[PDB]
This record gives C-alpha cells, sequence and structure tokens, in this order.
C-alpha cells in the first residue's frame, strides 16, 4: 500500500494560456511559468537578449526589489531557476508545500513585472562573458552553436549564449520590448507541482492575462545547410553531421527517436565496449585509439537535425565520421533486423520513463508538451506511439538523412577532418 | 486664493536666494553633502544629467576660486530649480531601509 | 540614526555577548585592583595582606 | 515526448539564485572518457564541479 496515484489537471483558458497541476502529495513543490520565448525568436538586431533576460531572474521588480528576491526566497529555502532552449524559457520556482505563496509572488513579478533598472542591467552585462566562458569550455557548446547557424538561415541559426559584440550592448529597452512581446497568454504555460488546481487557475486569471505581442510558434525555421570549421589546436577533434529530420510531435519524428536507439545514444554500463550500439561497433573495427560516437536528434516546432556526433584524434577524424555515416548508409539500404528495432524501442521507452520520474523531469515534459501542442500525453500512450514506428520507418528515417542536404560543425586540428563535399 | 501657503513659499524663495548657489549657476542638488546614499544616487544618474552636473560644479568652482558670481540674468531662479536627484535618491534610502529592516529580523 | 540597531537579532546579538563583556570588566576590575593595590577592596582579600599591621 | 531534454541532444542553459549554472544533452561524453586521455578544460576562471543541493542528514 503506497498512496493511490493522483490524476494530472489539464485546462486551456479561452485566451490560449495552459495550466497544468499534478497534487502528488510530495513534501515539496515546484512550479513552472513555461514561455514560448526562446532564442529563436531573437532578431539580427537584438542578439543575445534572451540570454540576459535568463541572466535578469533577480533583478528589481514592481512589488518585490532585487534584494527580497533573493532573501525572501533564501529564507525559505527554496530556488528560483531559469532555463532557455532555443524556442522556450522556463521559470521554475521550488519550495517547501507551506511556502508555495510567497514563491508564486515572486515568480509572477520576476515574469510579468520586471523593471529592468538601466544601472542594474549595466551592473549585469559582463555576467554574460562569465556565463558564456563557462559553457563554453565544452567543447559540445560551440559545436551545436555553429550547427545551428550552418543548418538554418535564420532563427534556430541563435545561439542560446549571446555573440561577443552584443555584450554591454543590449538595452533596457530590448528586454521590456522582448517580454511584451513574447511573455503573453497565448505563448505561455503555468504548470505546478505539489499545487492545487484552482489555485493555479486563480492566479492564471488573476495575474497572467497578458495580450499585446506576436502570434507565430513558426516566425520559420528556413532550414539551409553548409558548414562551419573551427581551426583549435585543441586535444582532440569534435565534429557533428546532421540533416533536416522532423518536426516535433509528427509520426515522422518518432522514427528519427528510435533510429537514434538502433545506431547509440550515450552508454547504458559504466564503462563498456557499448555492444548494442551499431554506431559504436562500427568505427571501433577499423579505429584502435580513444574515440567516442553518439547519434545526434534534436527536435523543434518547425524543424529537426538527426545526424551524429563524434570525438576523436586530429588524423583518425575522417575515419571516424566516414565509418560512422557509412553504418548509417547500411540501415538506408535496408540492412536493419527485427530484435534490432525491438532494443531501441525498449532503450528509448525506458530512457523516457526514466526521464519523467523525478519532479524536475516531470515538471519540464508536462511543460514543454503543453507549450509544443497544447495537450498532456500519457506515458502510456507515448510508448504506444513509439510501438507504432515500424522497421520501414526506421528505414526510412535512415534514407531521408543520408539523401539530404547536410550540415556539418567541427572543432579541433581539422587538417584530417573531411568537408560535406569529400562524404 | 492660498495666501498663506504663497507666503510660506515666498519665505522659501527668500531663503533660496539668500543661500546664494544660484549665483554661482548652481542647482541645489548640486550642493548636497556626498554620504554613501548620494554618492549613489549620482552613480545612478543618466548620461545628460551626470554631464550636466559636472559642468554646474566645475563652473562654480571656478567663479568661487575667482571670487566671482554669475551675471544676474544668469543665476537659477527659484522656480526653475530641477530637482534632479530627489528620485534617485528616495530609492536609495528606501533600498537601504529595506536592508536595515532585514537585518532586525 | 539609532532606530536601525533595535529589533530581535540585536536581542540575541546582546545576550550572545553579554556572559564575555562580563567576564572583561571582572577582568579590568581585578586589573585595575591589581595594578593600583586598591587596599580599599584588597584588604578584604583573605591572601593578599601586603598591609600586615 | 515533447522536450529538448527528453529527446536527448540540443542545448539547454540554466540559470539560478542560488545553484550553479548547466549546459547541454547529447553530444557525446561518458563514453568518450572511458577511452581515455579526456583531462577536461579544468578551471581556468570556471564555475562550481558537481553542484550541491544534493546534502544529506
Amino acid at each position: 500500500v503506497p498512496p493511490h496515484p493522483q490524476d494530472l489537471e489539464f485546462t486551456r483558458l479561452p485566451n490560449g494560456l495552459v495550466i497544468a497541476s499534478l497534487e502528488n502529495y510530495a513534501p515539496a513543490s515546484r512550479i513552472g511559468l513555461f514561455i514560448k520565448a526562446g532564442s529563436r525568436y531573437e532578431n539580427s538586431n537584438n542578439l543575445g537578449t534572451s540570454h540576459l533576460l535568463r541572466l535578469a531572474s533577480s533583478l528589481t521588480t514592481k512589488g518585490a526589489s532585487s534584494f527580497k528576491i533573493t532573501r525572501g526566497i533564501e529564507a525559505v529555502g527554496g530556488k528560483l531557476s531559469v532555463t532557455s532552449t532555443r524556442e522556450n524559457m522556463a521559470y521554475t520556482v521550488e519550495c517547501l508545500r507551506d511556502d508555495v505563496d510567497i514563491l508564486m509572488e515572486f515568480l509572477l513579478n520576476v515574469t510579468t513585472a520586471p523593471e529592468f533598472r538601466r544601472w542594474e542591467v549595466a551592473a549585469l552585462q559582463p555576467q554574460l562573458r562569465i556565463d558564456k566562458a563557462v559553457a563554453l569550455q565544452n567543447p559540445q557548446a560551440h559545436v551545436i552553436e555553429n550547427l545551428h547557424a550552418a543548418a538554418y538561415r535564420n532563427a534556430l541559426a541563435n545561439s542560446l549564449y549571446c555573440p561577443d559584440y552584443r555584450i554591454g550592448k543590449v538595452t533596457p529597452v530590448e528586454l521590456h520590448d522582448y517580454v511584451q512581446n513574447h511573455f503573453t497568454s497565448a505563448r505561455m504555460a503555468l504548470i505546478g507541482l505539489g499545487v492545487s488546481h484552482p489555485v493555479l487557475k486563480q492566479v492564471a486569471e488573476q495575474f497572467l492575462n497578458i495580450r499585446g505581442g506576436l502570434g507565430l510558434s513558426g516566425a520559420k525555421a528556413k532550414y539551409h545547410g553548409g558548414e562551419i570549421r573551427e581551426q583549435n589546436g585543441d586535444s582532440l577533434v569534435h565534429a557533428a553531421l546532421v540533416a533536416e529530420s522532423a518536426a516535433i510531435g509528427s509520426a515522422e519524428a518518432n522514427a528519427f527517436s528510435v533510429l537514434q536507439h538502433v545506431l547509440g545514444a550515450g552508454p547504458h554500463v559504466k564503462r563498456g565496449s557499448n555492444a548494442t550500439s551499431s554506431l559504436y561497433q562500427a568505427v571501433a573495427k577499423g579505429v584502435h585509439q580513444p574515440f567516442d560516437v553518439s547519434a545526434f536528434n534534436a527536435s523543434y516546432s518547425d524543424s529537426g537535425l538527426f545526424g551524429f556526433y563524434t570525438i576523436s584524434q586530429a588524423a583518425s577524424a575522417g575515419d571516424v565520421i566516414k565509418a560512422a555515416y557509412n553504418q548509417v548508409k547500411t540501415i538506408a539500404q535496408g540492412n536493419l533486423s527485427n530484435p534490432d528495432v525491438q532494443a531501441a524501442k525498449n532503450k528509448l521507452k525506458a530512457g523516457y520513463l526514466m526521464s519523467v520520474e523525478s519532479s524536475e523531469g516531470f515538471l519540464d515534459e508536462v511543460g514543454s508538451q503543453a507549450l509544443a501542442a497544447g495537450s498532456y500525453t500519457p506515458p502510456s500512450t507515448v510508448l504506444q506511439q513509439i510501438d507504432a514506428v515500424a522497421d520501414a520507418d526506421v528505414i526510412n528515417a535512415a534514407k531521408k538523412f543520408v539523401s539530404g542536404r547536410k550540415s556539418m560543425a567541427a572543432s579541433g586540428n581539422l587538417g584530417h577532418t573531411p568537408f560535406i563535399d569529400e562524404l | 486664493v492660498s495666501a498663506s501657503s504663497r507666503w510660506l513659499e515666498k519665505i522659501r524663495k527668500w531663503y533660496y536666494n539668500a543661500a546664494g548657489f544660484n549665483k554661482l549657476g548652481l542647482m541645489r542638488d548640486d550642493t548636497i553633502h556626498e554620504n554613501d546614499d548620494v554618492k549613489e544616487a549620482i552613480r545612478r544618474l543618466p548620461e545628460n544629467l551626470y554631464d550636466d552636473r559636472v559642468f554646474r560644479i566645475k563652473r562654480a568652482l571656478d567663479l568661487s576660486m575667482r571670487q566671482q558670481i554669475l551675471p544676474k540674468e544668469q543665476w537659477t531662479k527659484y522656480e526653475e530649480d530641477k530637482s534632479y536627484l530627489e528620485p534617485y535618491l528616495k530609492e536609495v534610502i528606501r533600498e537601504r531601509k529595506e536592508r536595515e529592516e532585514w537585518a532586525k529580523k | 540614526m539609532l532606530t536601525r540597531f533595535l529589533g530581535p537579532r540585536y536581542r540575541q546579538l546582546a545576550r550572545n555577548w553579554v556572559p564575555t563583556a562580563g567576564l572583561w570588566g571582572a577582568v579590568g576590575a581585578v586589573g585595575l585592583v591589581w595594578a593600583t593595590d586598591w587596599r580599599l577592596i584588597l584588604d578584604w582579600v583573605p591572601y593578599i595582606n601586603g598591609k600586615f599591621k | 515526448m515533447l522536450s529538448v531534454a527528453a529527446r536527448s541532444g540540443p542545448f539547454a542553459p540554466v540559470l539560478s539564485a542560488t545553484s550553479r549554472g548547466v549546459a547541454g544533452a547529447l553530444r557525446p561524453l561518458v563514453q568518450a572518457a572511458v577511452p581515455a586521455t579526456s583531462e577536461s578544460p579544468v578551471l581556468d576562471l570556471k564555475r562550481s564541479v558537481l553542484c550541491r543541493e544534493s546534502l544529506r542528514g
């Protein structure tokens, strides 16, 4: 006997806002306001605005000073977090059950009443350079910035970090502008864990009725292609090879997600040869030195990028890439067993379920589901979705990647790294 | 009519003229003693106002040296006295007092 | 200028420091008494009787 | 299955009041530190390694 688990409450308000709650009887509580306001809604005149914005979460509001937001949240031992992706910003707030009220209020002020004071913004500008420096010390961050800048001519080309030329150039007005035209009802979701539906619906009805900005989730990603190359010196070579795939939510994307597990995501066993990983086994056959390879799968509102990512020694780069690429080619040519897909299904299904088992991963999923779909789709039917993917679809996903206009980013000693041209 | 409130204002106008910073082209907020709250509010002023402030003080310290005042026409009129610092300093004290209140509990 | 120093934390801060501030006074007293030879205070001390008549 | 963390791939940054900043999804690593000689960019004007609001009784 545990408690019989409650059900998630869902509501679209007439104004377009979405509310989802689950009373999980947890000792803590989590509230997330998710907004369609990620990096993609920046333009060529205001790049990095949503970065500084992400950094601005405890500046002064009408109704709560900077010092209050900090000391108030710290007094009760809660958190205020902000997570941007290319599509969303997500303001998250954690605390003990008894303290939902003060943190909610803070939440609402940060998101709906930010004052962006001239001198406070001025003082925060240098955090962009530190924030960028701390991320960019993973070779993967620049590779995925560059991969996007090359893939798209457009909105998903924008990076989640602010371009250097913009640091200290983002104006208090640019952020006011970004909020007024992106942090609106129809671009928003208020998700609550360890909270009640009436209370969320109340604050939604009272505080989140904002509308007077943009409409489209698709200001529209024009996929283009090409490559970016960054000579580095840097110990070993990072390379991502990618083609346009499928928009999140569509049936096609699920085939891509299965393809990713046929070929290989991250490891499952601490220090292993990754036996089921068909990409890893393929490179390993003729590369007898330190390397890594994984399938890369990025899904967005109106586009997607599938392919693989490689880490290798400078001189092995081209061999590692060509081996990985040919391995994909064999799956497009038809060489894929039924148990191969069955294992990928199980790897995906299990992985998804594990992805939502904590309240942090749960809230983020319900949030991203609310924005991308306007729905909550239970695990039971997500697993049914996955099951409906046939072997022939996974083959068709590989066929699309092979024959589609590529995109490539890479960094290191590029001396022996190929050029799309030569793939 | 506001007969009392314009004599209680006329004493002020008298005092202002007697204070005589206006003779040296100054504004009331240019003459304030710089403590931490004031130093902060000077810091928070926008470029235009800060620049204008520096010039007035330079021109004041210049005359104060040559032991002069400006021609009468060029003095600051009590009416034309822009209280440009007050809202900045009000905000700094309001911020400090919140700290001092938080330090109490 | 003194209203900022009155509140519950300062009540705790004063109580936390008072056994110490009292013991430093005992140090200062014994210290002053011993140094000047305050036979007024020291006559009533059960071993220090240098005024041995 | 709509989340750029649940489709382990593209980048996500995280900022907070009390907690350290996080980056990204997947992307190799972890199966790149078993084939050794991967020391990683360590501490050259940098944040806290690991993050700590995981404290115990």
